[PDB]
């Protein structure tokens, strides 16, 4: 009558590119 | 027959250049203690005299003490250790002059070995850091609890790097399958200030969790092809050879 | 008196780490967590962990 | 041969500086015990005489006593320790004058190292104190029970500080997550009167408790970026290096 | 301090392998799995297994 | 009689090549101890003098120490070891000139036998890798969860291979009967980069499984005849011989 609760599932609406800027460790 | 080179302060202390193909001459005067210093880490096996009663022998570890105790002592010593075997040609000095108090060995063989292998790590480290001929892909989406977002994410075709601001709490990463099942992935931490976490896989999905907060990462250009790890090292420049033999 | 307060973590210094592995207590096994934040010394000047 | 330099108080009391490549001229007269101090904390391994029956040798840790006990004693003495190897030229003085009551070694290397380490320590202390390269943020408001409110609060982008007056009990400090669940962060007390509580994070919110009274703190210039800790210390003026090596 | 972080694996390095032998627990038996992902050393530089 | 030739630096250190068909000449003078070095890892059994009293023999490991104690020391040394036996002609020299401080052997037999074994192993490996007279089948087919499918599959007539993209996980491969049951099959991973998995049966049907996802591989040209494996190994150009006899 009960199961292990699943961990929070993230929503999939607010989609953004992760890299706003080129990362400096790319030597860029 | 190398005669050891006199120390500039006093000739009674002499340095000599070691050689496995030459025997060093030892000048001993009546009633002085001859000091032999072995290089660090020599495991002493045994020695041999030309006359066990001619010279007095005392040893503990890498220190050898020689002293003539019988008149007219013209013999030789063969001392053997795990690495090498030192050879000496003892002449008893008849005038109690030109005494030599201590002998020290210079080992060009050990210098040559260690300098070579020092250059070995030099080349290894240079090849590791140089990382030229590698491409970077940056197309990554994101969704979920934005507060724990990584400031940047990218992949090199072998790994995937996530970075966080200096005030950002380092989260956990879980590798996501096609069906939505989470599973572990080994993470290594690199970077100047431990702000780079690198996961050891490239996957068209990733998920980041901390507390009761979550976040998903999409690889918009997951390349299943990749580059084969032709050398078993993170670089394409470090060959990996089988030492153990057998 | 403590020896070198700049290189020491004393008893009762709470570390905060994130639990990497899901924990189920039916069978005895081992777990793994990662520190989320640097932890400083008791004097609070050097990052040790 | 290093002839020791006599003290200005008496010529029987003399000093000599160590040198790896030279011996020491020891002119003992009969009926006197020659006093030696080795340097602090050095461990004896072995010694060696030319005529063990010429002199008498007493060792108590770093103490050495030698006296001639046989007429016409002209030999050499070598006492070896972990850090170095010592050299002496034992020569008995026939007129029973100008004896060497004691010898004291001066070491360039260890004296310099002790001086160098103190130099580095002082530089580190001054670098920590000067506290240059600091940016301070003050946009902090509070809400709740004013009784245990700090009289001042700010952060430097690496640590968050709080100040309480001398008449208030120091309360606890709690890091509040995004959701609203408290948790622990380490706190270090600093300040002239121990009236400063400094916590090791920068957070938009903070919680303050004592008894059944509670208080919140809000950061309005919470900079997610912060400053990276390229050095691994509290300040950007102190490097932290791996002395373990190995 | 670990000796050579380029050639070593420590506690907690979670491996991952696909299970070959369909497990049934009535009688004691044996199991077999094949590693799926190349595992790197702690330095993250060399493929060990 | 073999007489050793001295080293260029010292006339006392002489090098000589071992030979079982002749006996080493050793020219010993009075007052020297000769150092003899056996081959590394050689196991000494026993020895023999003409006069056990004439020369002293002290031995530890692979090192042999000799010195004459009586005049007219003219006898033989026959020391036996597991791999061979060494033979010497100890001849006393009355002029006490031209010493023999040592003697080191340059073995032709051990390296000569090693080169042959390395040559044989090289021929074996060349026979395996050359892999000629091989026909290839490529008509392979799939259906199911394509996401973990191999990039390529083929059979040589004996073994079935699957190559996987270097970014993909290595899946588990199972054997499929004509009925629909599943059976474990032995797999060996070959290739430069461990991206080629080899199973040891040519079969009409295959199932590949991982996690919750499955893929069935279909052979469209299963040839029941195959090629007989009459040489007892994967190669057609290598046999397997029963060396145990009996």
């Amino acid at each position: 009558c009960a199961s292990a609760p699943k961990p929070k599932q993230p929503s999939d609406f607010n989609r953004e590119p992760v890299n706003k800027t080129v990362p400096v460790e790319i030597q860029r | 027959l190398d005669v050891p080179s006199s120390s500039r302060y006093d000739h009674r202390i002499r340095y000599v250049t070691y050689n496995p193909a030459d025997v060093v001459q030892v000048d001993t005067v009546l009633g002085v203690a001859t000091h032999i210093m072995l290089e660090e880490g020599e495991q002493y096996l045994t020695h041999a005299f030309g006359d066990s009663e001619a010279y007095a022998f005392a040893r503990k570890g890498r220190h050898i003490f020689i002293k003539p105790q019988a008149e007219l002592a013209n013999t030789n010593l063969i001392v053997v250790t795990d690495r090498r075997s030192y050879k000496f040609r003892l002449q008893m000095r008849n005038d109690r002059n030109g005494a030599m108090y201590e002998l020290a060995f210079r080992y060009p063989d050990t210098q040559a070995r260690q300098t070579r292998e020092a250059n070995a790590r030099a080349a290894v480290e240079a090849a590791f850091e140089q990382r030229v001929g590698a491409y970077y892909n940056l197309k990554y989406m994101m969704s979920g609890d934005k507060d724990i977002a990584p400031v940047n994410a990218w992949d090199d075709g072998r790994f995937t790097y996530f970075k966080f601001s200096a005030n950002a709490d380092l989260p956990s990463i879980y590798f996501v399958d096609a069906e939505g099942n989470e599973s572990l992935v080994p993470r290594t931490t690199v970077g100047s200030s431990n702000n780079i976490i690198a996961v050891h896989k490239v996957n068209p999905k990733w998920m980041i969790r901390l507390g009761n907060r979550a976040l998903a990462i999409f690889n918009e250009a997951y390349d299943p092809n990749g580059v084969p790890n032709d050398t078993g090292t993170a670089s394409p420049a470090v060959r990996r050879v089988n030492k153990g033999g057998n | 008196r403590l020896g070198n307060r700049d290189m020491l973590i004393t008893q009762g210094t709470q570390l905060d780490c994130v639990l990497e592995t899901r924990l189920v207590t039916t069978q005895p096994g081992m777990t793994t967590c990662h520190l989320t934040r640097d932890v400083y010394s008791t004097s609070g000047r050097v990052v040790l962990l």
